[PDB]
RNA sequence: GGCACUAUGGGCGCAGCGUCAAUGACGCUGACGUUACAGGCCAGACAAGAAACACUUGUCUGAUAUAGUGCC
């Protein structure tokens, strides 16, 4: 019977000076045995708060836990841009220990939209035998757009992979990235492949495209 | 500040295989505190493995490692150990060890976290990345902004390392994440957007390294027009 | 298993008995004396020791914990 720590919510979309609460619960009591980690991407965690609402050192005043029953939950009094990485709670009171599951904590501006790209494959990657078609989808926000690849009207599916940045320190945008694979010979029996994008930025859905030789 | 921790010993193992990580100690003694290692598999959050505790020694597994994974300190030596053997594939994380606190100063947090040692279980062998250009077609520029990159394709394991035009032009670039496909290699690909004036007048050649597999690529970017 | 009764530290000597030594030292055993003084035993709660457990120490609460002898 392990203690599970349901962290939520999984993901938090704020801007700056904003209050943010992020909440967890146990399974069955842990006491006060509840710390609280912040991570940035690349990099290890750092503790803010132990014992469930004591202050670990380093941490600023905008920071906070708190306990009510088997609640934990911390809270940022106002956001700060240095307080934008993901969350963890943990359990310490029985082994084994056990973390949330994290708190993606994010930027919060102006809607931009994207500028989209198309790239056919390379002569040297043909030379071989596959072509990866790739199109990208640049510094926009919010996060969510689809991308759709039709290849002579035709709606394609599965033979593609997604791929989207971390959000931008200066701007704070996304970029997004979508690579269809297909043998070389698949390639050469069709003419013309598009990237299909529709997102929030945009009033009609921006369309990028090619023919197979050119150039 | 001086206080310490790096760890060491990881790498790509055969599933069925064994790989045992280190935890060096510097500016406090293991022997008076509880150690533990985390794993975070890669896209994933924080997973809790083991720990040691001090003066019994007394030792506690995870639920998914308990029979593979055994956590133990040479006070001797000042590093505490990590056998894992067997490994799975799902074993695949960034693995950290962190130090339990002062009981009357931090309670059970832990305070002091490695750097993280990355770990590979898989059976497939290592594979030096194939590196093509995506060329900025200035077919179209209108924004005075054409995107140029480099597909880096079909690589194990990772990481790589792009840089482009060695370290400068580090502005506007976007490495993207790999993405495992269903041969089960990586690929990921990186871009630049730069003004389509400079297109020609500057040139621009994207710095792989797969030190994995002991490739230094360099792949230069350019249209081919008619 | 229940009930009764009896015993339970530390020194300090006395004996016996050892081990290495080399006739040295320190153990071990006494319902063997003696004694300033007191403790000792078991368990739980709580605290502290670089301390989640284990260990050691302290406080508190209970009595227990052993053995022996009977009876049931």
């Amino acid at each position: 019977s392990d203690i599970q720590m349901t962290q939520s919510p999984s993901s938090l979309s704020a801007s700056v000076g904003d209050r943010v609460t992020i909440t967890c619960r146990a399974s069955q009591s842990v006491s006060s045995a509840v710390a609280w980690y912040q991570q940035k991407p690349g990099k290890a965690p750092k503790l803010l708060i132990y014992s469930a609402s004591s202050l670990y050192s380093g941490v600023p005043s905008r920071f906070s836990g708190s306990r009510s029953g088997t609640d934990f939950t911390l809270t940022i009094s106002s956001l700060q841009p240095e307080d934008f990485a993901t969350y963890y709670c943990q359990q310490s009171y029985s082994f084994p220990s056990t973390f949330g599951q994290g708190t993606k904590v994010e930027i919060k501006r102006t809607v931009a939209a994207p500028s989209v790209f198309i790239f056919p494959p390379s002569d040297e990657q043909l030379k071989s035998g596959t072509a990866s078609v790739v199109c990208l989808l640049n510094n926009f926000y919010p996060r969510e757009a689809k991308v759709q690849w039709k290849v002579d009207n035709a709606l394609q599916s599965g033979n593609s992979q997604e791929s989207v940045t971390e959000q931008d320190s200066k701007d704070s945008t996304y970029s997004l990235s979508s690579t269809l694979t297909l043998s070389k010979a698949d390639y050469e029996k069709h003419k013309v492949y598009a990237c299909e994008v529709t997102h929030q930025g945009l009033s009609s859905p921006v369309t990028k495209s090619f023919n197979r030789g050119e150039c | 500040s001086e206080v310490q921790l790096v760890e060491s010993g990881g790498g790509l193992v055969q599933p069925g295989g064994s790989l045992r990580l280190s935890c060096a100690a510097s500016g406090f003694y293991i022997s008076y505190s509880s150690i533990h290692w985390v794993r975070q598999a890669p896209g994933k959050g924080l997973e809790w493995v083991a720990s040691i505790s001090p003066y019994s020694g007394s030792t506690y597994y995870a639920d998914s490692v308990k029979g593979r994974f055994t956590i133990s300190a040479d006070t001797s030596k000042n590093t505490a150990y990590l056998q894992m053997n067997s490994l799975r594939a799902e074993d695949t994380a960034v693995y950290y060890c962190a130090r339990q606190g002062y009981r009357r100063r931090s309670g059970r947090g832990f305070d002091y976290w490695g750097q993280g040692t990355l770990v590979t279980v898989s059976s497939a062998s290592t594979k030096g990345p194939s590196v093509f250009p995506l060329a900025p077609s200035s077919k179209s520029t209108s924004g005075g902004t054409a995107a140029l990159g480099c597909l880096v394709k079909d690589y194990f394991p990772e990481p790589v390392t792009v840089s482009w035009n060695s370290g400068a032009l580090t502005s506007g670039v976007h490495t993207f994440p790999a993405v495992l496909q269903s041969s089960g290699l990586y690929s990921l690909s990186s871009v630049v957007t730069v003004p389509s004036s400079s297109l020609g007048t500057q040139t621009y050649i994207c710095n792989v390294n797969h030190k994995p597999s002991n490739t230094k690529v360099d792949k230069k970017v350019e249209p081919k027009s008619c």
